[PDB]
């Protein structure tokens, strides 16, 4: 499996953030935008799928249950090889670009690991072989 | 299913059904009148524009110190990129290039660093002021020094009140998102300007020029809301068998009694003075909370009412003879035959209160959570508790004042020329008798709309008058049109978000007072000063914990995000001291050396307290000799960094707010730009992006990943433009935006 | 202007200088044992943050005390061109307090050593350095002019060679730090006279005094043992000049040279060696020779050397107390005391001056729209009278306060009616916004006011014409909304009999 905590932050500020009126439910004319905003775009057809499965009755609103249920839902197998790929190939490039630069961006970019973690990752390591052998 | 029967959204104007903007003095009836803000502003911003034009044309530029033309060439940086018309812009970029080409020739350093500001935002000047630069009136200062004409009445006052800071010019956005980043971890700033005899604070003029930029509120509660949808009356068909035999105690005009399930069923009687309405009232909110609580999601254990009749007043004083304060509780109820009772099933924790010392510090903690978090969300709900605690200022011409006695969190906001939180009579008292228990939120009958907040009811007409009515003062009168002018009458069509965030400041100050309480009466019956001195710091910890949970219910910033911004504001350690200091009587022994000596530690940084009240021995700051004060009579309260907490959450939630407000006004510009609404060239589209990136909250990423992901079709749009000047803040978000999603991968395994 | 206590930037580089240099442990093996005041330990209890902030207040004093001398026309010493202390710039003076900062910063030990000396001075220049160039974002724009400006600073303080007497920074820096060691000194005879002629070529006699006072009480103030002067003591006396002696020659006079047109001229100097008589002569037959009587006051005037009143049985536990150890490793704390201190060494000198002496608020503001030529013909005299009031030290100076201060018809305009003022300097501003706000002080109740009832906070004053207000000090806060300077006079209320 189920989505973390630092996950469930993120989806509920950005949940917040666009419910414009504070009433606790979304319109279907933002849910496309919440979801650009969490790293799914989905296609017109993708998005309509789920406008004709959540709202069953008209409303055309979801509750935050609902959106967390919607958002595991979709994220059952959309993180692959390739998202890996693309987020190791955004630092390299051949596929080892270096283990102190990683040390460094993983402590000042988002949120922010600990020696001891990046030390562990690094030692439990050379981009596609580390992002393979876990 | 989990959702509110409130939604917010924009109203015209507040000023409706007020009382006339007059002020009555020896039979002469003076008007009052606004001055309009965002008119004033753009006024000065116009009148700095024709200052810097006057700076260079004179030649002068070499006799200004490098950091003010460092920060004059900044703002018209992002002044420049916050105008949409072509003609504007250019005259602005124009002003800009001479300074440039000057600092470039003279300062290659500051130029060196000017230039690393401009290619990582929209409006550099934000990210140049989140440090004690931000003390420095640069705009007014050369206001003052080439515009020899002389400003108008309006934009005098608006140079008095705002006369600290030159953020206070700023248009809406470039002041918001300096709001928001002053708050980051990477900033400095601090709303106080320790000068050399007076050390001004303006934290609170931050909120207020944040305030005067709204637009005003409104609520529309559902229409199956509790103060919308009505239900039928309360059939007595249930009566309780009151017994002696089972009585547990008296607790005000409650009587309880034990129950063979462990509960306690309470039999609330009237009071002397009230109608059946109250009871009654009482008994719809709480089967209202009951039956909406799992949609509330509220963290109370609830009481579940089971009748509302009448008894004699005769079974009542044979029920109530065996106890110990049977008298008074005699004096509490009314005098008839027969009495309204209110009787519910409580369960035992719901009658212990909050600042009840036989609880430990974890059951505190747990408790003042359940409160904070059950406050917040009925206050999302639409309903608000004016009577949480009976906190007073200045009891002694209670009737006769404007605010009717009863404390004003936000008193600087709420008033004319007034300047500190004043002195808090009784403190203790005050929470005394608190509606918040070790199970959560108590006497939930003495509540009330939100809605109350943005129109002239009888509470706001009651306890609002000055904010309702206009502000006046004998400076205020132009002696020629023979009103009073003032930014403080404008607040009439805002005083609603002025009520708002009162409201929330005052839910703090009553859990600190709560918590205040649970310490003084907890640490008096130890001598061993380190864990005195636990006990405060946790009771610190508490605190903060509490406001950031206030910040993440109002607005959806993370509680761990919040307390982070909040503890960039306000000192805890300092919080921690004062609060122990000057909540316990044991600066009463001190003798003025002593004293003075541990205000320097306690203070740390910034002038002491100032009091020339004598100490009642054993009690503490009193004026009527038996219960302590926070504060000296005529004086403010010594808690100065509580005052600093409630500003920095009040200014917290509203920024955020209106900051969300900007980027989604920016975000439908953009939006109507890549789907060929507004045609224009490659230039205003990145701007357009850039700019949107420059306002989102402050180490919240989603809302970059969203600004990337347009900047990547805006790219696709235009794809032969030139990117040069906006390739770097991107990737940079590129970059955070492949690390997060790294960290997220490992950390799972 | 600009004020040491209230910065944030050289409260910010002692803060540093503390948390890197001054709060760790001396290795040196010389005099390198860190004393435990209390329970809390402090490291460098000679040359330790206390010290540092100690200077640095002794630079603003100085330069605070040759301003004043200006005013009521002395003359001052000349560095290389028309100018003196008296000429030292706001921004000049903080850029000295932030050299002073890492002047000892470099140390290991209290070792007098010569190649020690320029080791520890060089590495003092390092650090300062290195913190310019950690912080140059807020240092060159607006502190430090050029780079050059930082090259010259920290060359004055690597000290390489001893032109203490150069310029006006090195004046600064160097008293600063060798007026401070002068309650270590055994002999306080000949260090104190010592460092009063040496300090009173630069500034004057009053001035001097003065400065030596303010310093008595702020060795108080950050608890340091005060030495105690005595013009009869028979301690051989020792010339700080070098460590050297003066005999005197086979009958009672000191061994004196034959120059060029006088057989009477600079004093022989014996370093320590044999006797017999060519005995050595005392601090106190040196104090008292025709040469040195007319130049020093304290020739034949005493001190107490301590608090007036509490004796030496709590002085020693106040002196080892634990709000010493505080006041030595905390820079908030120690600058407070110093700010205390000397705001209470600017106002008892008046009190001094003069014979002795709801609830009553003690500052209360009154704004004024008066003109520009009068508010200049104002502070004309409210400084004329300002720099006549100096901290005296050995000789009790005059009833020539009093009669100058009757004498200033300043007065009139302060009181004489029921003035209306409050008790809030922002609501003088957000009001009227004067350009003249006059401050008075009510130290002890010597003002009867009563409040009138944000006219709640607002004040009636009336000045009973038994009680005086004297000036302490003038000031500029910046401009008020009409664009024009705004003058913030400060009085203080002495009751003053002799006023009738
Ligand atoms: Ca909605
Ligand atoms: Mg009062």
């Amino acid at each position: 499996d189920q989505l973390t905590e630092e996950q469930i932050a993120e989806f509920k500020e950005a949940f917040s953030l666009f419910d414009k009126d504070g009433d606790g439910t979304i319109t279907t004319k933002e849910l496309g935008t919440v979801m650009r905003s969490l790293g799914q775009n989905p296609t017109e057809a993708e998005l309509q799928d789920m406008i004709n499965e959540v709202d069953a009755d008209g409303n055309g609103t979801i509750d935050f249950p609902e959106f967390l249920t919607m958002m595991a839902r979709k994220m059952k197998d959309t993180d692959s090889e390739e998202e890996i790929r693309e987020a190791f190939r955004v630092f390299d490039g051949n596929g080892y670009i270096s283990a102190a630069e990683l040390r460094h961006v993983m402590t000042n970019l988002g949120e922010k690991l600990t020696d001891e973690e990046v030390d562990e990752m690094i030692r439990e390591a050379n981009y596609e072989e580390f992002v393979q052998m876990m | 299913k989990q959702y509110y029967f409130a939604r917010r959204g924009e109203t015209s104007t507040h000023d409706t059904s007020l009382p006339p903007p007059v002020k009555v003095l020896s039979g002469r009836s003076i008007p009052l009148k606004e001055i309009p803000f965002e008119t004033t502003r753009n006024e000065l911003v116009q009148i700095y524009l024709t200052s810097v034009d006057q700076l260079i044309k004179s030649n002068k530029l070499n006799s200004i110190p490098s950091q003010q033309i460092a920060s004059h060439y900044l703002f018209l940086r992002s002044l420049a990129n916050s105008e949409t018309d072509g003609i504007k812009k250019n005259q602005i970029l124009s002003l800009a290039k001479p300074l440039g080409i000057y600092l470039a020739s003279k300062e290659p350093h500051v130029w060196k660093t000017i230039n690393e500001l401009i290619e990582k935002s929209e409006y550099p000047i934000i990210h140049y002021l989140k440090n004690n630069r931000a003390h420095s009136n640069f705009m007014l200062a050369l206001i003052h020094e080439y515009h020899k004409e002389p400003l108008t009445k309006n934009q005098s006052a608006f140079v008095q009140k705002f006369r600290d800071s030159s953020v206070f010019l700023f248009p809406n956005p470039i002041y918001t998102a300096w709001l928001a980043h002053s708050y980051d971890e990477d900033s400095s700033f601090n709303p106080m300007f320790r000068e050399r005899l007076s050390t001004n604070f303006y934290h609170s003029t931050l909120t207020d020029n944040l305030l005067l930029r709204t637009e005003p509120k409104e609520v529309t509660l559902s229409s199956e809301h509790h103060y919308k949808k009505e239900k039928g009356p309360i059939d007595s068909s249930f009566r309780y068998q009151m017994s002696s035999d089972r009585l547990l105690r008296i607790q005000g005009r409650t009587l309880l009694f034990s129950t063979p399930q462990n509960d306690v069923v309470a039999v609330k009687v009237q009071k002397r003075g009230e109608p059946k309405s109250t009871l009654e009232e009482e008994f719809q909110m709480a089967d209202y909370l009951l039956k909406h609580q799992s949609r509330l999601d509220v963290y109370s254990k609830l009481p579940q009412p089971l009748g509302q009749y009448s008894v004699k007043k005769s079974e009542i004083l044979e029920i109530s003879r065996g106890s110990l304060d049977f008298e008074r509780f005699k004096t509490l109820i009314g005098d008839s035959k027969d009495l309204e009772v209110y009787v519910y099933k409580a369960p035992l924790t719901y009658f212990t209160y909050l600042h009840d010392k036989n609880q430990d510090l974890e059951d505190l903690t747990a408790s003042v959570k359940t409160n904070v978090h059950d406050l917040f969300v009925l206050l999302r709900e639409g309903i608000m508790f004016p009577q949480l605690a009976d906190i007073f200022h200045t009891h002694f011409g209670e009737d006769e004042r404007e605010d009717k006695g009863r404390y004003q969190a936000l008193v600087q906001l709420l008033n004319v020329l007034q300047f500190q939180l004043g002195r808090i009579d009784k403190w203790q008292k005050a929470v005394e008798y608190v509606n918040l228990r070790s199970s959560g939120l108590a006497d939930l009958g003495d509540s009330l709309p939100i809605t109350s907040l943005f129109t002239s009811s009888d509470f706001t007409k009651h306890y609002f008058s000055a904010l309702l009515t206009g502000g006046y003062h004998p400076t205020f009168f132009d002696k020629s049109s023979g009103t009073a002018n003032s930014l403080f009458t404008g607040k009439r069509r805002l005083f609603g978000n002025y009520l708002y965030l009162n409201t929330i400041a005052e839910y703090l100050l009553v859990i600190q007072l709560t918590l205040g309480s649970y310490g003084d009466k907890v640490t008096r019956d130890m001598m061993d000063k380190p864990k005195k001195e636990a006990v405060w710091r946790e009771l610190a910890n508490v605190m903060f914990t509490s406001c950031a949970e206030a910040i993440h219910i109002m607005t959806g910033i993370p509680q761990s995000r919040a307390l982070t911004l909040l503890k960039q504001r306000a000192n805890i350690e300092k919080h921690f001291r004062q609060t122990q200091f000057w909540m316990t009587p044991d600066y009463s022994k001190l003798d003025e050396d002593t004293l003075q000596m541990e205000q320097y530690s306690i203070y740390s940084g910034e002038p002491e307290y100032e009091f020339t009240d004598k100490l009642v021995s054993g009690v503490g700051l009193s004026v009527d000799g038996t219960h302590q004060d926070l504060g000296g009579y005529n004086r403010e309260s010594p808690l100065r960094e509580l005052e600093k907490l409630l500003y920095a959450t009040v200014t917290l939630i509203e920024g955020t707010m209106q900051l969300d407000k900007e980027f989604f006004k920016q975000l439908q510009q953009v939006e109507k730009i890549l789907s060929g609404e507004i045609k224009t060239d490659a230039n205003s589209c990145f701007e357009a992006v850039a700019q949107l990136l420059d306002l989102a909250r402050p180490r919240c990423h989603f809302q970059k990943r969203l600004v990337l992901s347009y900047y990547e079709e805006a790219k696709l749009k235009y794809p032969s433009a030139p990117t040069d000047a906006y390739d770097s803040r991107f990737q940079v978000v590129a970059k955070t935006n492949a690390a997060i999603t790294i960290q997220r991968f490992w950390r799972e395994t | 202007g600009f004020s040491l206590y209230t910065d944030d930037t050289v409260k910010a580089a002692a803060q540093y200088a503390y948390d890197n240099y001054l709060g760790k442990p001396y290795t040196g093996s010389v005099e390198s044992a860190p004393a435990n005041f209390g329970g809390r330990m402090v490291y460098r209890q000679h040359h330790g943050l206390s010290h540092t902030l100690r200077t640095m207040a002794y630079a603003e004093l100085i330069v605070e005390e040759a301003r004043k001398a200006k005013l009521r026309g002395e003359t001052l010493g000349k560095f290389k061109d028309g100018r003196t202390i008296a000429d030292v710039t706001p921004q000049e003076l903080k850029k000295i307090m932030i050299a002073q900062a890492f002047f000892v910063a470099g140390r290991d030990d209290e070792a007098s050593d010569a190649k020690n000396y320029q080791k520890y001075h060089e590495q003092s220049r390092d650090a300062f350095l290195k913190y310019v160039k950690d912080n140059e974002s807020t240092l060159i724009p607006d502190v430090f002019k050029d780079q050059e400006d930082v090259n010259f600073y920290a060359r004055v303080i690597e000290d390489k060679s001893h032109d203490w007497e150069s310029t006006p920074a090195h004046v600064l820096i160097n008293q600063g730090h060798m007026v401070d060691l002068v309650r270590v000194k055994q002999p306080p005879e000949s260090f104190l006279q010592r460092y009063f002629s040496s300090m009173q070529r630069w500034i004057g006699s009053q001035a001097t005094e003065a400065v030596f006072g303010i310093q008595r009480q702020f060795f108080h103030a950050t608890y340091e043992v005060v030495a105690g002067f005595d013009s009869d003591n028979k301690e051989p006396h020792l010339v700080v000049s070098g460590l050297g002696r003066y005999v005197i020659g086979e009958d009672g006079q000191p061994i004196r040279e034959a120059p060029k047109k006088g057989q009477k001229e600079g004093d022989l100097k014996v370093f320590p060696q044999t006797y017999k008589n060519e005995r050595l002569m005392r601090v106190d037959e040196f104090l008292k020779l025709p040469e040195i009587q007319n130049t020093f006051p304290g020739s034949g005037k005493h001190l107490q050397g301590g608090m007036p009143g509490m004796n030496e049985m709590d002085y020693w536990n106040r002196l080892n107390s634990l709000n010493r150890a505080r006041c030595e490793n905390d820079v908030d704390f120690c600058l407070k005391q110093l700010q205390t201190a000397h705001d209470k060494a600017k106002i008892e000198p008046i009190k001094q001056a003069f014979q002795s002496s709801a609830k009553p608020p003690t500052r209360l503001f009154r704004g004024l729209n008066l003109s520009e030529e009068f508010t200049k013909g104002l502070i004309d005299q409210a400084n004329a009278m300002i720099a006549n009031t100096t901290e005296r030290l050995f000789t009790d100076h005059s009833p020539e306060a009093f009669k100058q201060i009757k004498l200033n018809d300043l007065s009139k305009m302060s009181g004489r009616t029921n003035a209306s003022t409050t008790t809030e300097i922002k609501l003088v501003k957000e009001t009227w916004d004067s350009n003249v706000i006059f401050e008075m002080l009510d130290p002890d109740g010597l003002l009867h006011s009563k409040q009138v009832g944000g006219t709640e906070s607002e004040f009636s004053v009336y000045l009973p014409e038994d009680v005086a207000l004297v000036p302490v000090k003038v000031t500029l806060d910046g401009k008020t909304q009409k664009g024009e300077n705004r003058y913030v006079f400060t009085f203080v209320a002495v009751k003053s009999p002799d006023f009738t």
